[PDB]
């Protein structure tokens, strides 16, 4: 009954529209960020979730008071009864904030009238990445955050800690299927707006795609249709239906496997680095099947080798046997080179 | 106004948090539904949706009224101002009033005390599907409610006469299914609370097979008849043998496939899985006879045609 | 400050919960419909989606006045405060009432007491569906609504201009993709409940399918799957490994073709036309396939035509030429007079 | 000084009544309007609407909130927004729409000396946009959002772009996976209904399609795919099952680009300009199997050879000119 | 405007008998089909609102149905009162009334 | 008892106009919509026009359009209908009914026969 | 006897503060917590979680809801929950969880005489799971509910399970399309944050997957894929077209089945069991192909031989394959 007498005294009078300090100083709100949890990764969509707990801290002189405790932990609820930031993120596209049993929020109210006020978030912030060296691809995805309506003359976000130190991330909390969280670098910038200059708190974290994933379900596959090709170059030059099918079907499941490498990723006119290798391997098989028109265009006996002028070996076969698995080697080992070195 | 002042009157020093007769004996509830129509059945996620106005009637003492007039008929504003029992769907796995254009609540107080209490339930119940007779399965899909918090020495349900006033069938959204059977039952169930009387409509409704003839069984016979084929066909034709019987096995397995897709995750064998099985097993047995052609044609175009409907009878029957 | 006045003595002892003419009269609600957009028919799920300006309006004794201005425009927030119909949608199914910027309702008080109050919903009604013509199916979907817990000798529905001129579409507003709106037909009727007798009024939306989608997408394929089984009779009867591999192509084509078409339906447990039309057309690719084996069982020599013995011309095949065309454009024209002819 | 502020703004809100409109019974409120669009993303053209998340900002002069005695401009919490009046704007095109709520609503009220009121929303909207795909990918999408006051007339309220053109901002810096924002309208009407004549703004963006896209996913296949029919050509007659094989599954797959391509799309009656190409592909592709068709009629029925030589070379001129006159009018 | 068309133009009744009327409308009118009675030199009256439903203070041999279109007006038996004409009117779009249909001895 | 009081026959000859009235006591004015019928000796009832008596706003027929002007008077509580241009072809009985719904006209009134030669 | 318990809970809830836990500013609350789960809606490895339904009943003391008077347990209704004090518990794997409201709250409140207050939700859950699929299908996830307080450290709030392990029921009776729980585990931690430290009771299960539909889907089509390739063994070397189609054949739908399989499952980086022994028959499909290759170009470019090895070494070593796989794997 003590501490009812005096959160009682702490809230008459407290008019919660009004900023501390309004039309005296800026409000300094130093934030800290642990992620409990890096949410997976949609490529599809340009946007990762994350699930924080947001700390914020800021000195309300209003709510300073003098007590037998030093510290207030109370309810959620009194959260909604004294002013908080109205703190929003630039990029988030649908953000969640849990409440189940109860608001996850705590609000602990210091003596000398500090507020620690964190709740835990699910955030859907959007991360605009540049597809072009995809899947070798490297994403500095932002979690920008700010006071919505308060300018740098009402409201300034600082770090409590300093940078990187700010920024915390759980041990185990990684949710990334297909990234791997490098690390992350903490910065502030000033962005102008249409209804003012506005203090936006920015922190890169960085992804890096791990491509065993689309080395399985892409790249596996599209190297196994082409060496599928070429199997028909040690194929017989009499045999017509077999090597034919042989060249259709290797060209028409590199079109199957075009169109579904391209499910996977947005919709974006880049053509990224898995689109240059399936290309470049659609134009192995397709080369592959008019090496094979080619040779049927001068297959004049018609008839395979049996135990009555049989057709010879070809040259331009026996030429390709070699050429054409030399050059396709050179060319993943040009293109791994390339992607792989460049960061 | 008259009907303002004993309505007024009425919630005058009313207790909304206490039941009827609390700690004096239980209270009875009478429950009536009336079905507008059964959602369609998602076997996938094993539930089904159900649209109901689910009325619910109890004496309450302090909701006696003598006057000129009988019966006052309210809207749903009186809903949150009187005890209202806190009636539950234990298998219900979401579930939604309507609230359009207003909340879709009827509430009637007789002179005598009696209340009735109205309202549309859109209410996602789950109906844990056995299939392993689908789709010639049959299920008896529950809708248990009871109160959440009020053991049975305190709330009771008992059906009314009119327990449940079910619908015009025909514009029912059981596309698959068809209404077979109403039964309903009261039980008293034991809970670490307590224990609660529960209350369970019992909908029996039987699956109707001519959507799965068409859709699955008629394509995969045809498939089968096209295995078939390849005995006809001269066994000299090498390329023409293979394709046939490898294009048979191909397009068995794709349709195998989309089948389970459709269907849920379940740890078992259904019937439709067990038929498409059967003529895998036909198709690649073709293919296997054209292998051991190659390195008794006769005999298996008449041998095949028999087993097939064989086992189609005895498919059938069980 | 003098409308302000008006509006606290009409809500002044007002009974939110007792409808106008309590114990009186019945309270005749006179509706409106102004269909802002006929949203997309949903036939998978046998409901289609309206978005409405569904107007009501009734005289209520309680809210007369006398000010400087005969109509009082408010917004949503006074309607909260003044008894409104419980109107609701005998086959509605989780329609939706919009809320930005603001809750899209008006209400307009006239000084004689006679009220004028609007709403923006999108409603997802039911609509019970007989597809045995479709995809030549004409429907009229309808829209009941009424009041929950009022029976007729409580609350009656009636249309605010002739029944004709009741309901408005507008131009521009036609969301239909694979339907036409041909119009719309209102009646008032009652129904037997439980509880009562409830007035109900029915409008009923004449939708007519637009069969073009289905025409490029499910009958030229079929056609041009029957005609690629034709091509097989055209062919030469000894190219077995050919004939046999369009044949089987064009079986297993409808057979997906087939499935395509039921995925894009609701379940039913009868047959609707498209159903049929694939229906013939898999007997007419399935009788080519059975009329290609019957041709080879009498290919007496497996050589082919060179220009020793050679093979006649098949008899069935040349019959086939003539009849196959003959029987499916004699088919076709059946089963487009048919439905097409019906109104 | 927090004190003079407090009061200033309790004065404010004691007494006003959020039933009445700036004005009312008087001269329509001038409610200007200013939008930074903050994405236009996910543009769907099965559900016909797109998804556009916006700091809308509408500004209104309120006399009831006109003070003197502060110099600042007064930046309220946004739950003031609740106890004041606020245009009852809706976009008639809005299927599902939010305003976003983490950490705190994110809405805006700053009132000015002057009585001015800058109220603003972060809005994500699904609006909708009817798009005329017949000329799609190759097409011009005029989609708009229909801004408007619900039961204000327009002799109670009043609309007007806030800076004409430059009342729109950021719209230069979206980046779209498929679009080009070439231009957009704003454009001020008054609609009349049944109840009355409202006042209307529109905001029309012309969204061009990026073709490069499509292209790479549903021209070039389909090109290729019928070059590998013209393969056809070159095979020697005798061989039909190899011929037949090719013409079958080339067809065959086209049909099946169609489908599948035609699934991702709503169910239009209309043929599209994707439609258009396709089914010429097809023609194409259909022809090459008749051709093959007609050289086995004559052989089983050197001039079988006749045709092969002119079709080897006709072929690619005649896909060709129909490429040319495709692109020609959709270019 | 809508056409509303009586066949028997004109038919005589055996008092006491049972006599059926008819009334015929161009296109839909639901319901919204009203029969009223007019006596030589006297104003219509009202006799069976709606496709079914009767006016109040009317005879219970008076009773009438009807579809979407056709619709139909039946006494029980006639009276020496029954004389007049009868009429059928709709309201489903702006009012057309029918030619008439008279009743004699 | 709801009654409408029409006026009496009026003697007039071609190319004047006439006034007439209809007057009702039992029920409100304003409540309900007035409609103007006129029967052709020995033909069918012929609708002519109707106005709301509140807002005064009318619908005529197109075949009348222009022909008859209808008003109202709240205080008076009756309904006008003024015909311009009268012909021999306009000799007619008129009645003024009552709407009470859109499912019948409730009251009528006892007729005006119109005269002109 | 109504009078006297409403006059009961109205001096109970009077001056009641729902901000303060019990012994504020003294030892910590003592809250016990019982749980008896419903269902387990499914388990989404995509998602990496699981949808869970459940009874969650915490009891535990608050002196000022302590009465006397009348001798009963007070069931009071829900909307009562609202006006007292709770523990702030929440669960750190949840993603998306709700409770439930038709035709109320579907929550309890039972206050006892001694102050014990019994509180009950019916909560819908949807935990996340991070999965270990380096051995799936064949692979034991226990996946885990953390039930923690938020606001309040260890020194303001404890966790218990009112019976060590009868405080979960009803796992026994749970029904999963896709898994068997072979174990449930009840324990109680202390976890530290930069905060402070909490207390935190974790219910594992561990489910175990049921490989029988598995078996159906993926393992019994990839061993009919490979032993039909196997039938190319049989067939004479001048048969290259039906060969090469069914190896071709055989090759490509493998690779469907792969990549078909792997569309179903998240995009994981790491192997799978799946995937080595999807990979295995990929290795000997692609072999037989590159066995008939081999024949090829021995007798164009002793093969009735190396076809006679073929057909007993392929069988005997993919067997040996399969008894290594699942004893690494099954034992
Ligand atoms: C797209 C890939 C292919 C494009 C290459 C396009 C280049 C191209 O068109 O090749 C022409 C020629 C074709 O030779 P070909 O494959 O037909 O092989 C022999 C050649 O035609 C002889 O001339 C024939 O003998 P003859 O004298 O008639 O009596 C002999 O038949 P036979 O007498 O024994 O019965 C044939 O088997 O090959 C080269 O000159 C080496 C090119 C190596 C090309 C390799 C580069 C990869
Ligand atoms: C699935 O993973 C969870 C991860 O939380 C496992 O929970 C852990 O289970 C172990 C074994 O019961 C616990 O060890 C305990 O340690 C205390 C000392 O601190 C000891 O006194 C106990 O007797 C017990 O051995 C551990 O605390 C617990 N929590 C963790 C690791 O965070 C769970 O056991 C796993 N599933 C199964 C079926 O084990
Ligand atoms: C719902 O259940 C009850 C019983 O469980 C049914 O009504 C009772 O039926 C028994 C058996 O004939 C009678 O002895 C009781 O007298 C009945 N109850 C009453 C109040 O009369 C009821 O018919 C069931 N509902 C159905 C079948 O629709
Ligand atoms: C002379 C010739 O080249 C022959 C070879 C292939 C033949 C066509 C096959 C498909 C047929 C479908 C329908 O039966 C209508 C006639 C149809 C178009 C045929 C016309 C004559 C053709 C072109
Ligand atoms: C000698 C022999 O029997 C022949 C039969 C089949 C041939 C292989 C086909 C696929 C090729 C893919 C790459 O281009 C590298 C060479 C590659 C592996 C070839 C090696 C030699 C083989 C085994």
């Amino acid at each position: 009954t003590i501490f009812t007498r005096i959160l009682d005294r702490l809230l008459d009078g407290y008019d919660n529209r009004l900023r501390p300090g309004l039309g005296d100083a800026v409000t300094e709100v130093k934030t800290d960020i642990y992620v409990t949890s890096f949410g997976p990764v949609s490529d599809t969509d340009m946007e990762y979730t994350i699930d924080v707990f947001f700390r914020q801290t800021w000195h309300d002189e209003r709510l300073k008071f003098d007590g037998p405790m030093k510290i207030l932990p109370l309810n959620n609820l009194l959260a909604s009864k004294i002013w908080t930031p109205d703190t929003f993120f630039h990029n988030g596209k649908k953000s969640v904030a849990h409440n189940m049993t109860t608001p996850n929020k705590l609000l602990r109210l210091v003596d000398n009238g500090t507020l620690l006020y964190t709740m835990r978030l699910t955030i859907h912030a959007e991360c605009p990445m540049h597809l072009e060296d995809f899947p070798m691809d490297v994403h500095a995805c932002p979690l920008k955050f700010g006071s919505y309506a308060y300018t740098k003359a009402e409201v300034i976000y600082s770090w409590t800690l300093g940078k990187n130190k700010s920024v915390e991330v759980a041990q185990d909390g990684s949710r990334l299927n297909q990234y791997d969280l490098l690390g992350h670098v903490v910065g502030t910038e000033i962005i102008r707006s249409s209804t003012g200059e506005y203090v936006v708190m920015t922190t890169h974290f960085h992804l890096k795609r791990k491509i065993g994933y689309f080395v399985i379900q892409t790249y596996l596959p599209c190297i196994m249709t082409v060496i599928l090709s070429q199997v028909s170059f040690w194929l017989n030059r009499e045999s017509v239906p077999a090597r034919t099918v042989f060249g259709v079907t290797t060209v028409l499941t590199m079109t199957t496997l075009s169109i579904s490498a391209r499910n996977s990723l947005p919709k974006v006119a880049y053509a990224t680095a898995m689109d240059w290798f399936i290309a470049v391997c659609y134009a192995f098989v397709f080369s592959a099947l008019i090496e094979f028109a080619t040779v049927n265009y001068f297959t004049k006996r018609s008839w395979a080798w049996e135990g009555k002028t049989y057709n010879s070996v070809s040259k331009v076969d026996k030429i390709s046997r070699i050429i054409f698995p030399v050059l396709f080697a050179i060319f993943n080992l040009v293109y791994w080179a390339t992607y792989v070195n460049r960061e | 106004g008259d009907v303002t002042v004993i309505l007024n009157n009425l919630l005058e020093g009313y207790d909304n948090k206490l039941r009827p007769d609390i700690g004096v004996k239980p209270t009875l509830i009478h429950t009536d539904m009336y079905v507008n129509s059964i959602g369609p059945v998602n076997a996938i996620n094993m539930e089904y949706t159900i649209d109901i106005f689910f009325a619910q009637t109890w004496y309450d003492r302090r909701l006696k009224f003598n006057s000129t007039i009988k019966v006052l008929r309210l809207n749903s504003n009186m809903v949150g101002k009187i005890w209202i029992p806190d009636t539950f769907f234990r298998n219900s796995k979401k579930a939604d009033a309507h609230w359009i254009t207003t909340p879709n609540r009827m509430l009637r107080i007789w002179n005598d005390g009696r209340v009735l209490y109205t309202l549309r339930l859109t209410i996602d119940a789950e109906c844990q599907l056995q299939l392993h007779n689908f789709p010639m399965d049959e299920h008896s899909c529950p809708l248990e409610f009871s109160s959440y918090g009020y053991p049975r020495e305190e709330i009771v349900y008992q059906w009314k006469r009119s327990s449940v006033e079910v619908g015009d069938t025909r514009s029912w959204r059981l596309y698959q299914f068809s209404f077979v059977g109403l039964r309903n039952t009261t039980e008293v169930v034991k809970t670490t609370s307590g224990d609660y009387v529960v209350m369970s409509v019992y909908f029996d409704l039987s699956r109707r097979m001519g959507y799965f003839t068409i859709q699955t069984y008629i394509p995969c016979t045809l498939i089968v008849v096209l295995s078939w084929v390849s005995f006809w066909i001269n066994k000299d034709a090498v390329p023409a043998r293979t394709s046939l019987g490898i294009t048979t096995v191909l397009t068995m397995t794709t349709l195998s496939t989309i089948a389970r897709k459709s269907l849920p995750k379940v740890s078992y064998v259904t019937a439709m899985d067990l038929f498409v099985s059967v003529c895998f097993i036909f198709v690649f047995s073709a293919l296997v006879e054209y292998g051991t052609l190659h390195y008794m044609d006769s005999y298996a175009r008449i041998f095949f045609p028999t087993a097939f409907c064989l086992f189609n009878l005895v498919y059938w029957v069980s | 400050t003098v409308f302000t006045r008006i509006l606290d003595r009409l809500l002044d002892g007002y009974d939110n919960r007792l409808r106008p003419g309590l114990g009186e009269r019945v309270t005749e609600v006179k509706t409106d419909i102004f269909v802002t957009s006929f949203g997309p028919v949903s036939d998978h799920d046998m409901e289609y989606t309206i978005d409405v300006f569904f107007r009501q309006s009734w005289k209520d004794e309680r809210l007369k006045f006398k000010g400087p201005m005969t109509v009082l425009r408010l917004n949503n927030l006074m309607a909260s405060k003044i008894w409104t119909p419980d109107t609701f949608f005998h086959n509605g199914k989780k329609s939706v009432a919009h809320n930005m910027t603001m809750p899209n309702k008006l209400l307009r008080i006239t000084e004689d007491g006679t009220l004028l109050y609007t709403m923006r919903l999108t409603v997802r009604a039911e609509c019970p569906m007989h597809l045995e013509d479709f995809p030549m199916d004409a429907h009229a979907c309808p829209l009941k609504f009424g009041s929950y817990a009022y029976t007729r000798a409580e609350v009656v529905y009636e249309w605010t201009r002739e029944p004709a001129r009741s309901v408005v579409v507008a131009e521009d507003g036609s969301r239909l993709n694979q339907y036409d709106l041909l119009g719309q037909t209102v009646d008032s009727g009652i129904v037997q409940s439980s509880t009562g007798e409830y007035v109900v009024m029915t409008t009923h939306f004449h939708l007519k399918r637009k069969i073009g989608y289905f025409v490029i997408q499910t009958y030229l394929p079929c056609i041009m799957t029957v005609i690629l089984s034709q091509v097989s009779f055209w062919l030469n009867r000894e190219s077995v490994p050919a004939r046999t591999v369009f044949g089987v192509t064009t079986v297993l084509t409808m057979t997906t073709l087939s499935i395509s078409a039921r995925n894009s339906l609701p379940k039913v447990a009868y047959a609707t036309a498209m159903d049929w039309f694939i229906a013939v057309c898999y007997a007419f690719v399935f009788s080519a396939l059975i009329e290609f084996a019957t041709v080879n069982y009498f290919t007496k020599r497996g050589y082919a035509w060179d220009g020793k013995t050679f093979n006649s011309v098949s008899k069935i095949d040349r019959l086939s030429r003539i009849a196959f065309p003959l029987l499916f454009g004699i088919f076709n024209l059946v089963y487009w007079a048919t439905y097409l002819n019906r109104e | 000084n927090m004190s003079l502020v407090k009061e200033t703004v309790d004065r404010l809100l004691k007494g006003y009544d959020i039933r009445l409109r700036p004005d009312f019974g008087g001269p329509p409120v001038a409610v200007g309007m200013n939008i930074d669009i903050a994405s236009i993303d996910m543009v769907s053209e099965v559900n016909m609407d797109y998804t556009l998340t916006m700091y809308f900002q509408q500004a209104w002069r309120d006399k009831r909130l006109s003070y003197n005695v502060i110099p600042l401009n007064l930046t309220l919490d946004n739950r003031v927004a609740d106890q004041l009046w606020v245009p009852d704007t809706y976009f008639l095109n809005d299927k599902k729409s939010f305003v976003h709520g983490v950490t705190v609503k994110n809405r805006m009220i700053r009132l000015h000396p002057d009585g001015t009121v800058l109220y603003g929303l972060r809005i994500t909207t699904t609006a909708a946009c009817m798009m005329d795909l017949r000329r799609y990918p190759l097409d011009e999408q005029n989609c708009t959002l229909e801004i408007e006051s619900y039961g204000y007339t327009t002799d109670d309220i009043e609309f007007y772009w806030r800076g004409d053109d430059n009342a729109v901002t950021g719209v230069t810096k979206i980046e779209l996976p498929q679009f080009s924002i070439v231009d957009y309208k704003l454009i001020t009407k008054k609609v009349v209904f049944s109840t009355g004549s409202y006042p209307r703004l529109s905001l029309s963006f012309k969204l061009k399609r990026n073709i490069g896209y499509f292209i790479l996913q549903t021209y070039m296949p389909s090109i290729l795919i019928t070059i590998l029919s013209w393969v056809s050509f070159w095979i020697n007659y005798d061989a039909s099952a190899a011929r037949v094989a090719l013409g079958i599954t080339t067809v065959l797959t086209m049909t099946t680009i169609n489908t599948h391509l035609r699934e991702t799309l709503p169910k239009i009656p209309y043929v599209k300009a994707i439609d258009m190409y396709l089914m010429g592909c097809f023609v194409f592709v259909f022809m090459a199997l008749l051709e093959y068709a007609l050289v086995n009629y004559i052989f089983f029925g050197t001039d079988v050879n006749a045709i092969d030589r002119w079709s080897r070379i006709f072929f690619p001129v005649v896909f060709s000119f129909f490429n040319i006159v495709y692109w020609l009018y959709y270019v | 405007y809508i056409v509303m068309t009586q066949s028997p133009k004109s038919m005589s009744m055996s008092l006491g008998e049972r006599v059926t009327l008819s009334c015929r409308a161009s296109e839909y009118v639901g319901s919204y089909v009203s029969w009223y009675q007019q006596k030589p030199e006297q104003s219509p009256k009202l006799l069976i609102y709606g496709a079914s439903n009767r006016y109040t203070g009317v005879p219970d041999r008076f009773a009438g149905s009807g579809s979407a279109t056709d619709f139909t007006l039946t006494i029980t038996s006639v009276q020496a009162e029954d004389l007049a004409d009868y009429h059928c009117g709709q309201t489903y779009n702006y009012p057309t009334f029918g030619g008439g249909t008279k009743l004699e001895i | 008892e709801i009654q409408l009081q029409q006026s009496g026959p009026e003697l007039v000859k071609p190319g004047t106009s006439v006034k007439v009235s209809c007057k009702a006591s039992g029920y409100s004015f304003t409540d309900y919509n007035m409609y103007w019928v006129k029967q052709s000796h020995g033909k069918s009832l012929e609708w002519i026009g109707y106005i709301d008596p509140y807002n005064a706003d009318t619908t005529y027929n197109r075949e009348f359009k222009g022909k008859a002007t209808l008003t109202v008077d709240k205080s008076s509580s009756t309904a006008f209908m003024h015909l311009n241009s009268l012909t021999s072809e306009d000799s007619a009985v008129y009645y003024c009914a009552r709407k009470r719904n859109n499912f019948y006209f409730d009251y009528w009134g006892q007729g005006t026969p119109l005269t002109v030669s």
